[PDB]
């Protein structure tokens, strides 16, 4: 009859930037990451050292699977900012889940995998690695007892503006 | 970058949200929910509009 | 995991008055489910692509065309495509176009087919990817459930 139940629809992207252990001097580092899926760009604040810890969150709410997250890690300049590295992270492969993770561990990579003219995975290792999670979450229930209640209000306003 | 208009955090990717059915405002998948009636109607509902009506 | 089902959902074409519509699709494998966003018009396209993991092939593909209301979305038609009826192939076609029907028909809870014909219809692509290989284990295992669909792996 009437349910609450939110289906199962993977539209929100978790990403959980922790933080990165770059190989070399560490006053060579000020850097951010920024994170792109589905034209829907985002960015963490810049951090210096050759450990920054960003510890940063970030949802997206997307309805394309058939993409994936480029995630790039960038040292700040004043003029202009350099790549460190990056990842490409195709999203059927990111778990479901209703929990932050712990993470892990991916190596940086220098450069894109293009393929008609679109990403399909990164080369060129570096000796950079960045700590990330990620996962999609499930939609909400609504209990029937709400979702009834709501159906009825929302019946009984939309029977009066049609009038 | 168009944002849940609830927790002010998700980013909507082009098209995606969605509006709630009393209130209008957009909400993203932690912010709301879904009543289905019969086979054949939805509405949208997000969690202020729940709160408000407890 | 028997094959890859890919799903273009194209474009629709709807009967009546261009201002009348501003739909999306959302298609259901299994417990699986994806949508589409919302597009204006009499002939909206999406040219969205979507893939299941499929491992039963008694089943069926659920295509719902949704219309977006200021209170309710009104589900404007279905149609139920039975899985074991879908082309074999690696190659994208054009897609052919499904008149919408107006309601599921359930067996036991669980949707067999639909009933009712509208006046609107779907441009839909779907194909089974060719897997690599099947290792003999699963070939065995596979023999089994085809053969109860009057069906068997090709002998190539
Ligand atoms: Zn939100
Ligand atoms: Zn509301």
């Amino acid at each position: 009859g009437i349910s609450g139940g939110g289906g199962g629809i993977l539209s929100l992207l978790c990403v959980g930037v922790k933080k990165a252990k770059f190989d070399g001097a560490q006053e060579k580092f000020n850097t951010y990451v920024t994170l792109k899926v589905q034209n829907v760009e985002s960015t963490t604040i810049a951090v210096r050292g050759s450990q920054p810890s960003w510890e940063q969150d970030f949802m997206f709410e997307i309805n394309r699977l058939d993409l994936g997250l480029t995630v790039e890690v960038w040292n700040k300049g004043l003029i202009w900012d350099t790549m460190v590295g990056t990842v490409w992270i195709p999203l059927r492969t990111i778990r479901q889940s209703n929990e932050e993770g712990p993470g892990e561990w991916l190596t940086l990579d220098s450069q894109a995998i293009m393929a008609d003219s679109e990403i399909c995975g990164t080369k060129d290792p570096t000796f950079h690695r960045i700590l990330l999670d990620a996962h999609f979450e499930l939609p909400l229930d609504i209990p029937e007892e709400e979702a009834r209640y709501w159906a009825k209000k929302l019946e009984q306003l939309n029977a009066k503006l049609n009038s | 970058a168009p944002t849940c208009g609830i927790c002010h955090k998700t980013k909507f990717a082009d098209g995606c949200g969605h509006n709630c059915s009393y209130c209008q405002t957009k909400f993203c998948a932690r912010c709301g929910g879904r009543v289905s009636l019969r086979s054949n109607k939805v509405m949208w509902v997000c969690n202020l509009c729940r709160k408000q009506q407890e």
